[PDB]
């Protein structure tokens, strides 16, 4: 139960049936070749065992150490992400590829929310993480929205990977509708999709906030209108 | 003010930055006291904020009320802000007052409503979202000019510079987004216009 016993056999992961393995096996390889690269292909193994959920992820891995996880994975996937357009790729690459602008724009979604008040160095990489996401955020965004639309097709179900992407679209325009209001109907149709796609496929599977997602759909018809006394009394 | 604050250390109407608070943690404190102990003290701001220079000379307490509900949520170990319902309505009726006299813009003033929904840290944020605001503008007279058509003095924030809150209102935002589950119906009370 150590980072030297997990890298020493091929078949101890099978019989450990997980996030903190992620962070050791990651820490361990960008310590300052094959047993880097090994240590990087079981962090990917044991991350697919949790069906590649990203809140889980999200919420035990910080920053950097999700970055660096999901940059191995796009680097022995494919090897930008504008110009691919997801059309003629794998579908493995495109699913890693989607994923990993999706977990992009939920990192820059979740940056500005407010939260309580090597640790330097560590916020410095985020800072700087950050900022990169920044400078890209169009970017992921165009990949999402192309990913959307381009519904073409291990595998899981089109729609349910639809509705993830859509939402996290969604939650982005609503953080960027602060700034510009006009953004605020791109967020509510990204939303009223979202709701469509969970009441259609009725799945739980993949997994998705439904109070917030409930939120966000209040929040959407009080914005852009296009009941209760408060919302007769607020549009009068 | 000479009955609540009597020093009057910090008697100058623009406010000072927020790191000065600890400085004069006794006497902010007391203005708390004092205020939990006499309500009438609230009716008396709402008077005054009533004209809409007089609050302007109100501001000291309006910073010592700030500072001592801003401390209190710093020691609020809470999960929810319903465990102190004094500092709750205390936060609320003091954004009330700075708005009603037009020392803080509308969209920045409706924030006392989604006080109730909040952590503690989401509202200690939130006012100092105000004690910024009021340190960029300041209630200060001169700011309100004479409407003489209707002999009342009137407060542009439009004239005044980012006075809708440019960057005040980020931190409310951001409060709004990360507690959307709850906050949805409330986005109605924070838009631009």
């Amino acid at each position: 139960t150590c980072w030297f016993e997990f890298l020493l056999e091929e078949s101890l992961l099978e019989k450990h049936l997980p996030v903190q393995l992620i962070v050791q096996f990651l820490e361990q390889a960008s310590k300052p070749n094959k047993r880097n690269r090994i240590l990087k292909l079981l962090a990917l193994k044991v991350a697919a065992h949790l069906k590649w959920d990203l809140d889980i992820l999200e919420k035990s891995l910080s920053v950097p150490v999700l970055n660096m996880l999901l940059n191995e994975l796009l680097c022995i996937s494919k090897v930008k992400h504008v110009d691919m357009d997801l059309a003629t790729l794998p579908p493995t690459t495109a699913m890693a590829v989607l994923l990993y602008n999706r977990w992009a724009i939920r990192t820059i979604v979740q940056s500005s929310f407010p939260v309580k008040q090597q640790m330097q160095q560590e916020k410095e990489l985020t800072e700087n993480i950050l900022k990169v996401l920044k400078e890209q955020a169009a970017d992921s965004i165009l990949v999402l929205e192309a990913a959307l639309k381009l519904n073409k097709d291990l595998k899981v179900k089109t729609e349910e990977m639809q509705c993830q992407v859509c939402y996290d679209l969604g939650a982005a325009y609503f953080q960027q509708g602060s700034t510009n209001s006009a953004v605020y109907e791109n967020a509510r149709e990204k939303f009223f999709r979202t709701k469509e796609l969970i009441a259609e496929i009725g799945s739980l599977s993949c997994t998705i906030d439904e109070k917030r997602l409930a939120g966000y759909c209040q929040a959407c018809d009080v914005l852009v209108p296009s009941l209760t006394p408060y919302s007769q009394v607020h549009i009068c | 003010v000479e009955s609540v604050c009597p020093d009057a250390a910090g008697a100058e109407l623009a406010w000072p930055p927020e790191e000065h608070a600890r400085a004069t943690v006794e006497r902010d404190l007391r203005i708390g006291r004092r205020f939990r102990e006499q309500p009438l003290l609230f009716e008396l701001l709402k008077l005054v904020a009533a004209a809409p220079p007089a609050l302007c000379y109100c501001s000291v307490l309006l910073r010592g009320l700030l500072a001592a509900l801003l401390g209190h949520w710093e020691a609020s170990r809470h999960p929810d802000t319903t465990h102190s319902p004094w500092h709750l309505e205390a936060s609320c009726t003091l954004v009330a007052v700075m708005a009603e006299g037009s020392l803080l813009p509308p969209a920045l003033g409706n924030m006392h409503e989604v006080f109730s929904q909040l952590a503690p840290f989401e509202v200690r944020l939130l006012l100092l979202s105000v004690w910024g605001f009021l340190r960029e503008h300041g209630p200060l007279p001169q700011k309100f000019i004479f409407q003489s058509e209707r002999g009342r003095f009137i407060r542009d924030f439009s004239r005044e510079g980012g006075g809708e809150g440019g960057p005040h209102l980020a931190v409310l935002h951001s409060v709004l987004h990360r507690n959307i589950d709850r906050l949805g119906l409330f986005s109605g009370r924070f838009q631009a216009p």
